[PDB]
RNA sequence: AGGGGCGUAGUUCAAUUGGUAGAGCACCGGUUUCCAAAACCGGGUGUUGGGAGUUCGAGUCUCUCCGCCCCUGCCA
RNA sequence: GCUUGACUGCGAGCGUGACGGCGCGAGCAGGUGCGAAAGCAGGUCAUAGUGAUCCGGUGGUUCUGAAUGGAAGGGCCAUC
RNA sequence: UGAGCCUUGAUGUGUAGGAUAGGUGGGAGGCUUUGAAGUGUGGACGCCAGUCUGCAUGGAGCCGACCUUGAAAUACCACCCUUUAAUGUUUGAUGUUCUAACGUUGACCCGUAAUCCGGGUUGCGGACAGUGUCUGGUGGGUAGUUUGACUGGGGCGGUCU
RNA sequence: GAUGGGGUUAGCGCAAGCGAAGCUCUUGAUCGAAGCCCCGGUAAACGGCGGCCGUAACUAUAACGGUCCUAAGGUAGCGA
RNA sequence: CCAUAGGUUAAUGAGGCGAACCGGGGGAACUGAAACAUCUAAGUACCCCGAGGAAAAGAAAUCAACCGAGAUUCCCCCAG
């Protein structure tokens, strides 16, 4: 599903608005994005599904940092 | 093409950029290169435009520096005001006779005053004295009851100023020979009387820029 | 995105320098080609380590070069015979194989190849200044001594 | 509301853009031929919506007094 | 002819409405105008010319001001 | 190839006239082998009336300056205004040459007894496409509703203060 | 997010007040595509195919029109 | 090419059922507003996931107001 195995984000729902503030339900999706990224340990390309938002933290913490507590949440590449 | 004359006035000013009044007249004092004294010109752009009429502006102001700029003063008046006029020194006054005068084409005054009973015979002055601009007009305080205050006030270096179509302001402060120190109280005076004169609606800086020449002196910008 | 340069990538510079760049461009493309890797605390501490490492062994290599070239420069002079040589016609010429264990004189080994004969090869016999060349930038001097045999 | 726009002879529509409002067709005349009709002219048709400024002087630029507009826009 | 009473604060007592409300009012206080004054003037001979509340806008205001000093906002007055 | 300013050059005919006389002061000056006037095409534009000055030539002349003219002059200057032209400064708009993201429902290899999927190789495309957030337009495609009362029945007509 | 307006206060002021810097509330210059406006095309696209006036050797009628609305006013064929 | 994917064994663990209570992921409409859009109904009904005997929450980047209080949960007030 619409998962980012990063971050976690998730759809979430919530109301379309309008001039007379009519509230119809909706939903908002992650910037979700299939990438392959290379961990120089292996010195191979994983790809991953991450939102824009998880790019950004995957520069800051590192590519190993991040794969390493995703491990910890347990899951196939 | 650009003479060697011309050539060191604007090598002498770096125009480009903006100075500081302090600044601007030391360079002022600098810039005065002709055979005869010249007079500062002053060369002030507003950030209002004249194209709406309601944003006209017409004033006055007398400086106690002074300027030099010739001051015969031409009295349109009668009675106790013409004696008033020349105890303060007017150098013509008359009603009829010295109207006639005009229209005979004797212009030796460079200032007309009008009482308002006289404005009957300076309104048909009006197409000597309105294109040369010398019409007395109320808003600049030369058509008043007391005639030897404005004979006075205007003698030293009482100046006027007119906004043109294109928002800009061309006044004199006095000869360029004033000490520098003077001259800046002489601007000074000048624009506090400016931001009085100022409108309301004109939804922009009032001033859009102020700048000093001379005769043949180049243009210094006043922070 | 500051990342220290492995090598001369375009207009970036050169092998060692430090830039700011769009994130992309090294978060996709440097890395995993291997031309650069994020200038990161950890990593430019590294960088400037393995850097002033090989500052001092060139350091060392010129220090030793000094060492050498005292060693031999003042005075030093040597006076091996070989062959039948004499004086006028010193006959035979000294060449790379005989001058180096001279200067060495079992000691203070110079290659054969900076055995730098600049005054032909030394035929004539006499006086004759000799040069070394220890490390590119030293220049070294030796005063040889022929005898006959 | 806000930003662009337009209101010249009975017929519409050009313009000038401060100095200087024509053509259109309708009408009456005059030409043209042996004669008619068609054509070709003369000419009678105007305050440039209107009002006030600015001006040496503006139907022209400005302020606008409005009508008629196109775009766009707001919870008494 | 001269003027701004088309005044401000109030109001005994009444009228008419289920009510919301609407209408009339001498007199009182402060300041006016016209009269020499007595006096008259709180719009127009009278009865139609009109729209509640909420919400928002404007001016005024020592009323309020979420620790305190302000302020925002609210209240009151004037008013759209 | 855009739109800006910055500076510079050039541009300013209702007319009278000096006439290619912006706007406004300053201004009696002006002005200058440093190229006086000149003289020769540097002129291009323009009203073809005029304007600025490849540069060479000559060496002190040059010019506020009537009249009308708004009017006194690209004689005098700040420097700006219009017509702008070049010049310096900034975002973008397409086009292209890329590959490295990304795409491949192209080929080949492997997982593999496999027209799925994944990985590898390669080709093609490529900073597009596509997707997310935000946003303008469109949208009975699909929803939730409204669509008044009086009234010799109702509707229609009329009426509502 | 150009610019402008407010709030606050370091400070300066007997205090009236002024107001640095910072933070903050707001104003919205500039940029900005489609769409709309605009310019064309398209009816075996959805659709539309009227009035007025004059005019044939008698009348009549109006081909021959003219005129207005309109975008343009019904052809062939058929028709109580 | 190492590797990696993959493959074969061996150990453990999980699978399902069950009333309500609990936490979380989704989430109405009728109805009320005497209509009806905001709003109400209602984060209710219902669906899904997970856990326990309880669950959840929990040891102040909390409140107070210049005095102080000192995790969370529950009850009565504060208070319609
Ligand atoms: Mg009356
Ligand atoms: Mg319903
Ligand atoms: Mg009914
Ligand atoms: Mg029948
Ligand atoms: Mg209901
Ligand atoms: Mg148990």
């Amino acid at each position: 599903s619409r998962v980012c195995q990063v971050t976690g984000k998730r759809p979430v729902t919530g109301n379309n608005r309008s001039h007379a503030l009519n509230a119809t339900k909706r939903r908002f999706l992650p910037n979700l994005h299939s990438h392959r990224f290379w961990v120089e340990s292996e010195k191979r390309f994983v790809t991953l599904r991450v939102s824009a938002k998880g790019m950004r933290v995957i520069d800051k913490k590192g590519i190993d940092t991040v794969l390493a507590e995703l491990r910890a949440r347990g899951e196939k590449y | 093409k650009l003479t060697k004359r011309m050539r060191v006035i604007r090598e002498k000013v770096d125009a480009t950029k903006q100075y500081d009044i302090n600044e601007a007249i030391a360079l002022l004092k600098e810039l005065a290169t002709a055979k005869f004294v010249e007079s500062v010109d002053v060369a002030v752009n507003l950030g209002i435009d004249a194209r709406k009429s309601d944003q006209n502006v017409r004033g006055a102001t007398v400086l106690p520096h002074g300027t030099g700029r010739s001051v015969r003063v031409a009295v349109f008046t009668q009675g106790a005001n013409a004696e008033a006029a020349k105890a303060a020194g007017a150098e013509l006054v008359g009603m009829e006779d010295l109207a006639d005068q005009i229209k005979k084409g004797e212009m030796n005054f460079d200032v007309v005053i009008a009482s308002p009973d006289a404005m009957r015979v300076v309104g048909q002055l009006g197409q000597v004295l309105g294109p040369r601009g010398l019409m007395p007009n109320p808003k600049v305080g030369t058509v008043t009851p007391n005639v030897a205050e404005a004979v006075k006030n205007a003698k030293a270096g009482q100046v006027r100023y007119r906004n043109d179509k294109n928002g800009i302001i061309h006044t004199t402060i006095g000869k360029v020979d004033f000490d520098a120190d003077k001259l800046k109280e002489n601007l000074e005076a000048l624009l506090v009387a400016l931001k009085k004169a100022k409108p309301t609606q004109a939804k922009g800086v009032y001033i859009k820029k102020v700048s000093i020449s001379t005769t043949m002196g180049a243009g210094v910008a006043v922070d | 995105m500051q990342v220290i340069l492995l090598d001369k990538v375009a207009n970036l510079g050169s092998l060692g320098d430090q830039v700011n760049v769009k994130a992309g461009y090294a978060r996709n493309f440097l890395v995993p080609q291997g031309k650069a890797v994020p200038a990161t605390k950890k990593n430019i501490e590294f960088f400037e380590a393995r850097r002033a490492e090989l500052e001092a062994k060139l350091a060392e290599v010129l220090a030793a070069a000094n060492a050498r070239a005292e060693k031999i420069n003042a005075l030093e002079t040597v006076t091996i015979a070989s062959k039948a040589g004499d004086e006028g016609k010193l006959f035979g010429s000294i060449g790379t194989r005989d001058i180096a264990d001279a200067v060495t004189a079992a000691g203070v080994e110079v290659a054969k190849s900076e055995v730098r004969l600049p005054n032909g090869v030394l035929r004539t016999t006499g006086e004759h200044e000799v040069s070394f060349q220890v490390h590119s930038e030293v220049f070294a001097k030796v005063i040889v001594n022929v005898v006959a045999e």
